[PDB]
């Protein structure tokens, strides 16, 4: 079992600011990690995927690095519909795990 | 357009169980493994469990011993039997397919809008 | 003399190697795996 941390567990940032949202794995997990957007009442989106792939249709404004144990998640400049929970999720073996969740 | 719909969802006693079902169509499900992923009120993702395409190989979370994933490709259904359910199991379950590009070999992300659980 | 600390082995896993399989994790074991 990989255990999946994030740091800082909530940030306050306004529109136009930079965000940036650090996950760590237990164990080391190379570049086989996801990371989701999660608004109230709606099932999970993914935005990344192998560490920092872009998924069709996100913006522009999103990016994300990393590799092993240390990963970095970056809003560029926040907007008013980027207000969510990210999680981070690893699936280089079973069990797959999700982290914590940080609260923007 | 890609859909996956769970049901079965409801209030149980502790010690009790539920059975839940997840239907699926817009997408060739019988070629995919999928996932049970569940979420507490005020919690987290967990994941719960997966199954291969071919119904073969499985995988548990917290669960295993007492939970039991099964599929059936005729019917393009996924079910999960509960047995031996807690108060700590309250949460909404969702069924989802997961993009992964170690184990199910998945290059897209679904979800459905997940079913509550109620322990009690 | 001063010791050889180039070669290294996993003490640490959440369960056993099939037949020549090969893991150079560094998953803290619940611990870094590797001495």
């Amino acid at each position: 079992v990989i255990w999946m941390t994030q740091s800082p567990s909530s940030l306050s940032a306004s529109v136009g600011d930079r965000v940036t949202i650090t996950c760590q794995a237990s164990q080391d997990i190379r570049f086989y990690l996801n990371w989701y957007q999660q608004k109230p009442g709606k099932a999970p989106k993914l935005l990344i995927s192998d560490a920092s792939n872009m998924e069709t249709g996100v913006p522009s404004r999103f990016s994300g690095s990393g590799s092993g144990t240390d990963f970095t998640f970056t809003i560029s400049s926040l907007q008013p519909e980027d207000i969510a929970t990210y999680y981070c999720q690893q699936y280089d073996n079973l069990p797959f795990t999700f982290g914590p969740g940080t609260k923007v | 357009e890609v859909q996956l719909v769970e049901s079965g969802g409801g209030v149980v006693q502790p010690g009790g169980s539920l059975r839940l079902s997840c239907a699926a169509s817009g997408f060739t499900f019988n070629s995919y493994g999928m996932h049970w992923v569940r979420q507490a009120p005020g919690k987290g993702l967990e994941w719960v469990a997966f199954i291969r395409y071919d119904g073969g190989n499985k995988y548990y979370a917290s669960v295993k011993g007492r939970f039991t994933i099964s599929r059936d490709n005729s019917k393009n259904t996924l079910y999960l039997q509960m047995k031996s359910l807690r108060a700590e199991d309250t949460a909404v379950y969702y069924c989802a397919n997961l993009k992964d590009s170690r184990y199910s070999g998945s290059y897209y992300d679904y979800w459905g809008q997940g079913t509550l659980v109620t322990v009690s | 003399v001063s010791g050889n600390y180039n070669y290294l082995y996993r003490l640490f896993r959440k369960s056993n190697l099939k037949p020549f399989e090969r893991d150079i994790s560094t998953e803290i074991y619940q611990y870094f795996p590797l001495r």
